[PDB]
RNA sequence: UGCGAUAACGAACGAGACCUUAACCUACUAAAUAGGGUUGCUGGCACUUGCCGGUUGACUCUUCUUAGAGGGACUAUCGGU
């Protein structure tokens, strides 16, 4: 957002950049293109006998 | 062990990628349809002259990604591939043409399995699902089996007289092998044995035995008709494929090192198969990804990463 | 200059730390796994990451590395440390004879303990450096 | 003209191979492919190169005008 | 740009990623405002069945066309260094 401001002495040039957060952008991507968030893995118990569970 | 010492006879070279699956027809013996990572699918026919044990008859160019698992119908006129482009293709092997493009999966189709009647196809994909198809192109039953990838799905043949339900087992990356039934249209039994992750679940020609294997380097065999626990082999390295033969109670198993061969009940770890390569350094050596026994129980076919179908043969010592 | 970028490398490392199993050498599979896992917005970037992961795996297959020693690796190490190839015998016993100690050493021993196994050396100071 | 000719040639190369794949032995096709490779003036492989955009400050793509500081 | 060596550790910007376009798709979705195939009528040929045509007469196709959705390359596999 640019906007000139006229005053008695002269002009003042106002510029404003607002970097909106990715999560609240909606249109387009919801995250930055370089960021790679990896999900946390889930634990499992090995072995515990061969076993079966029938129906 | 006794007598037979397997010998590399022929080498088939019509691919430019990993030969990810092979399958000889149930009725017809001469055919060998080989599926690969380079999108093609090649029908070989056994000649049995000099080094050329087989030579290529027809290539089936019709996929936009890998051709993972191929199945042949009972008779040996149609074949169903399972590609990485989220589809299957029902071919006309003799004609050199497609027929049924199967749409529905939201993930690369890893395994396919056709019924013994050549009627009801069933396939599994990296989609947490197993879908059931007809011989046309239509999704009938949809199985919400596992929570992780479903790596293999293979139908077990039956003889003892007609229940109605046909049975298969679904390998997964959830560390759970799971048996099914399709006319209850649902579960048989869960075989929660594996420690690491499963690649292969192969039912035998008998049907009552089912060898499961994967990254663990331990091959867990399962009893299917009795629905009970059975043997567990150690194979050191990661298993890419398994293969039962009609000749005996042989269990062939393609490890990361080579191809190990066991007797099932009398547990002895007998023969290893390893061919030669030009140059190379340490722990790479092109390994067998898939392999297939013929209907004779004579010619062993081995799909390798190095674009060759290597052909081993039975030869008695005495 | 195909130097895979820093961020990508970091991502790869993270992946390795997380999921050493479910990262099989070959590439397409690895890529798929990556896609399943982490929220890569791009495609190219994802591919790059996958490649990096594959490379790392390959490296591992020829022995371990720095900044990549997560869980499984530790276990592998740890076991070896626990059950070392050595030691037969004690070792560092009085295997050959009864200790070739110096005169000074012997004296010290005498001063301290009462009766120890000794073999009193001559103590050649020796010429030059 | 030349380009057109090349295209035609490529098409010709393709066509026979395609036919072989369809309705003839695969061995023959393979042989043909091998032959092409041996005398590869593209033929089966489509030519990779398309022209570069003639970006400003220059009469061609890479070429610039002519500076003078005299 | 990284790897390493390191009173520095982990970070941000810039570069990269990103975007657009240029390349591949006999794999999808499509078309008488894009192109073909058979066939009607129809022009000429040789005159056997065959060759080139012209007509938005019909029927059907999507390779080229476009342009939607996707994949596809990550320096991939192997060799040394
Ligand atoms: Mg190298």
């Amino acid at each position: 957002a640019t906007r000139h401001v006229l005053l008695r002495q002269g002009v003042l040039g106002i510029k404003v950049k607002i970097m909106k957060d990715p999560s609240r952008n909606t249109s387009g991507p919801k995250a930055l293109p370089d960021a790679v968030t990896i999900i946390e893995p889930k634990e499992e118990e090995p072995v515990l006998e061969p076993s079966v569970k029938d129906y | 062990s006794s007598n037979i010492m397997l010998v590399l006879r022929g080498t088939l070279e019509g691919h430019n990628g990993w030969v990810t699956s092979l399958s000889t027809s149930a009725a017809q013996p001469n055919l060998l349809v080989s599926g690969s990572r380079d999108k093609t699918l090649i029908s070989w026919r056994l000649t049995e002259n000099e080094q050329q044990f087989g030579v290529p008859v027809r290539s089936y160019k019709g996929h936009s990604h890998i051709v993972q698992d191929v199945v042949v119908s009972a008779d040996g006129n149609y074949a169903v591939s399972a590609s990485w482009d989220k589809t299957l293709r029902l071919w006309n092997l003799a004609t050199g043409n497609s027929e049924a493009r199967f749409v529905g999966h939201t993930g690369d189709v890893l395994s396919v399995a056709i019924d013994a009647n050549s009627s009801k196809i069933i396939s599994a994909s990296r989609d947490k699902t197993i879908r059931v198809w007809n011989t046309v192109g239509d999704c009938a039953y949809v199985l919400l089996g596992h929570t992780d990838w479903v790596t293999k799905v293979r139908v077990a043949p039956k003889n003892l007289v007609d229940d109605g339900r046909i049975t298969f087992v679904s390998a997964g990356m959830d560390k759970i092998v799971r048996s099914w039934s399709l006319n209850s249209y649902r579960i048989e039994a869960d075989f929660i044995g594996h420690n690491n992750y499963i690649n292969v679940v192969q039912p035998s020609p008998d049907g009552s035995l089912a060898a499961s294997a994967g990254k663990d380097g331990q091959i867990y065999v399962w009893n299917l008709k009795h629905k009970s626990a059975f043997m567990n082999f150690d194979a050191k390295d990661e298993v890419f494929a398994l293969a039962f033969s009609p000749s005996r109670f042989w269990l062939t198993a393609a490890t990361a090192s080579g191809i190990k061969i066991y007797d099932l009940e009398n547990e002895v770890l007998i023969d290893e198969l390893k061919p030669e390569f030009a140059g190379y350094t340490k722990a790479q050596d092109p390994h067998a990804v898939s392999l297939a026994w013929s209907a004779d129980g004579q010619t062993l076919f081995a799909g390798y990463t190095d674009n060759v179908i290597r052909v081993w043969q039975v030869m008695t010592a005495n | 200059g195909r130097v895979r970028t820093k961020t990508v490398k970091r991502a790869s490392k993270a992946l390795i730390e997380k999921y050493y199993p479910k990262l099989t050498m070959d590439f397409q599979t690895n890529k798929r796994l990556c896609d399943e896992i982490a929220t890569i917005q791009s495609k190219r970037l994802r591919n790059k990451i996958a490649g990096y992961t594959t490379h790392l795996m390959k490296r591992i297959q020829k022995g371990p590395v720095r900044g990549i020693s997560f869980k499984l690796q530790e276990e592998e190490r740890e076991r070896k440390d626990q059950y070392v190839p050595d030691v037969s015998a004690l070792d560092l016993s009085h295997s050959n004879d009864v200790l070739n100690v110096d005169t000074q050493t012997a004296e010290l021993v005498n001063s301290l303990g009462l009766k120890l196994p000794l073999s009193v050396s001559s103590v050649s100071a020796v010429r030059d450096r | 003209h030349v380009s057109q000719v090349y295209a035609i040639r490529q098409a010709i190369a393709k066509g026979l191979v395609a036919y072989h794949q369809k309705f003839v032995d695969e061995q023959s096709k393979n042989e043909l492919k091998k032959a092409f490779t041996s005398y590869d003036r593209t033929l089966l492989i489509a030519d990779s190169r398309r022209p570069e955009p003639k970006k400003f400050g220059g009469r061609g793509a890479r070429s610039r005008f002519q500076k003078s500081y005299r």
